């Protein structure tokens, strides 16, 4: 299908503890790529996936030379923050900002964002035109006013209809095998009885990729969207992902109830009951 | 304006006694992003335990993975315990072995 | 590969 690569920075200041620490990480789709944190004791843009590993010397030191001038510019960044809310010295705080393109399957740009956080809440995003910005309060229309000074957003326009596709076509060509390649996931259901009145029904999917997935619940073919007990989709650590969805049913009517799952590893969706 | 972590205590592979495998911890939805993740082992912390590098949701909620290699058994217990400004004390959240 | 170094906030 369609695939992403987005960097997520973080940059955290800690008054009283050192300068502000600075971290990047870069992914393709669901698959972390590489990593940087100017906490390291040798700071360099370094190497999180195999299929990134082939890259040289000149990618590796330009990624690196990039991320320590970031280190710098988000300090005074964090700096500038500060004193736009008019905010004490001694607080922490936390700038972050997430980047990125979506291509479709014949690697053509969908679209590319450009957003920033501050503590938590929306700061400035880049519009779909990659034209204009989108402030949310006077503070950001602050940084607004600088980066159209600056010409910002047509540099940023730029990476993201350049490099950002062309390095993205490039990686999913490297690690094709894998960042091409939807695993199923592995699905059961299961019963464990709460009362002598009801029990529950638990559907299960296991080691699928990407994590995107749709589990739901129906009785007599309809969809227990506000009876469903969805848990948040988990990492199982060895690069796909974990997710169950329950629901609680009266004794005895158990076989009105069926599990769907919707992933795209899967020839076709899948309908399930539990079997006794 | 702050967020709590969501703890989920799971295994990497369905667990068998006596086979290795990964414990996971999995905290998530938590800003801001100091936290303190500890493995135990019938109540005692965990030496070597490995994390993901720190990254965050759509929402700007971050998000980590703690994990270390062991091998379940019918004895041991085990946890994860979680420290985080928004809670009063540490959250402790046991691994359930069926559900 | 990383976007090139930008403008302060």
């Amino acid at each position: 299908g369609s695939h992403s690569m987005r960097y997520f920075y973080t940059a955290m200041s800690r008054p009283g503890r050192g300068e502000p620490r600075f971290i990047a990480v870069g992914y393709v789709d669901d698959t972390q790529f590489v990593r940087f944190d100017s906490d390291a004791a040798s700071p360099r843009m370094a190497p999180r996936a195999p299929w990134i590993e082939q890259e040289g010397p000149e990618y590796w030191d330009r990624n690196t030379q990039i991320s320590k001038t970031n280190t710098q510019t988000y300090r005074e960044s964090l700096r500038n923050l500060r004193g736009y809310y008019n905010q004490s010295e001694a607080g922490s705080h936390i700038i972050q900002r997430m980047y990125g393109c979506d291509v479709g399957p014949d690697g053509r740009l969908l679209r590319g964002y450009d957003q920033s956080a501050y503590d938590g809440k929306d700061y400035i995003a880049l519009n779909e035109d990659l034209s204009s910005w989108t402030a949310a309060d006077t503070a950001a229309q602050i940084t607004q006013r600088k980066w159209e000074a600056a010409r910002e957003a047509e540099q940023l326009r730029a990476y993201l209809e350049g490099l950002c596709v062309e390095w993205l076509r490039r990686y999913l060509e490297n690690g094709k095998e894998t960042l091409q390649r939807a695993d199923p996931p592995k699905t059961h259901v299961t019963h464990h009885p709460i009362s002598d009145h009801e029990a529950t029904l638990r559907c299960w999917a296991l080691g699928f990729y990407p994590a995107e997935i749709t589990l739901t619940w129906q009785r007599d073919g309809e969809d227990q969207t506000q009876d469903t007990e969805l848990v948040e989709t988990r990492p199982a650590g060895d690069r796909t992902f974990q997710k169950w969805a329950a629901v609680v049913v009266p004794s005895g009517e158990e076989q009105r109830y069926t599990c769907h799952v919707q992933h795209e590893g899967l020839p076709k969706p899948l309908t399930l009951r539990w079997e006794p | 304006i702050q967020r709590t972590p969501k703890i989920q205590v799971y295994s990497r592979h369905p667990a068998e006694n006596g086979k290795s495998n990964f414990l996971n911890c999995y905290v998530s939805g938590f800003h801001p992003s100091d936290i303190e993740v500890d493995l135990l082992k019938n109540g005692e912390r965990i030496e070597k335990v490995e994390h993901s590098d720190l990254s965050f949701s759509k929402d700007w909620s971050f998000y980590l993975l703690y994990y270390t290699e062991f091998t379940p058994t019918e004895k041991d217990e085990y946890a994860c315990r979680v420290n985080h400004v928004t809670l009063s004390q540490p959250k402790i959240v046991k691994w359930d072995r069926d559900m | 590969t990383v976007r090139a170094s930008g403008h302060s906030y």
